[PDB]
């Protein structure tokens, strides 16, 4: 959500070789701290990632075939 | 009277052909009706 | 040698990657639980081997000597 384009949208508000970039990163940062807990609010971890989520798709992918089997002998 | 009619179309419904597995027959098409689906 | 021993024990470990993405099927949720523990200390590896039967109690000692 926030997490992902808030990201989007701090990276590009950097400016200026001089170090002048702190008056924007300020306004970033304070983001970020909600992002800290912005975080909390996402602390779940029920699948991994790939290839976990993969291999489900591909389990579907095994469980649907049956369907084109004993539903053609209904037919 | 009752049994009969439906047992029948019963056979001829989702089994339809109750003898499509010929006995021995309905072992490897088991899977050409189905693993060799693709 | 100035010991060093294995410890063996049944264990129960549920993991969610089966706990949701299969039953709904001729598939269980709990069972539950049991495994096969096979410790390897003095090393700080404890670590746990493969066990698949055929096994014996000198395969054991046998892949640890290893």
């Amino acid at each position: 959500t926030l997490l992902r384009q808030g990201i989007r949208q701090l990276k590009e508000k950097v400016s200026k070789m001089e170090p002048e970039e702190m008056t924007v990163k300020e306004k970033k940062s304070i983001i970020e701290i909600l992002k800290a807990r912005i975080a909390l609010k996402k602390a779940f971890l029920k699948m991994a990632l790939s290839e976990s989520n993969d291999t489900v798709v591909k389990k579907e992918d095994v469980r649907e075939s049956p369907v084109d089997t004993f539903m053609e002998n209904a037919t | 009277r009752t049994h009969n009619r439906q047992m029948t179309e019963t056979l001829e419904k989702y089994k339809s052909l109750d003898f499509n597995m010929e006995k021995e027959g309905d072992v490897i098409q088991q899977l050409k009706s189905s693993i060799k689906k693709p | 040698q100035l010991g060093h021993y294995i410890h063996i024990f049944v264990n129960t470990q549920p993991i969610s990657a089966f706990e949701r993405t299969l039953s709904s099927k001729r598939s269980s949720c709990e069972y539950d639980h049991f495994l096969l523990l096979v410790e390897w200390h003095h090393d700080g590896i404890v670590e746990h081997v493969p066990l698949d039967d055929h096994m014996d109690a000198q395969h054991l000692l046998l892949l640890i000597t290893q």
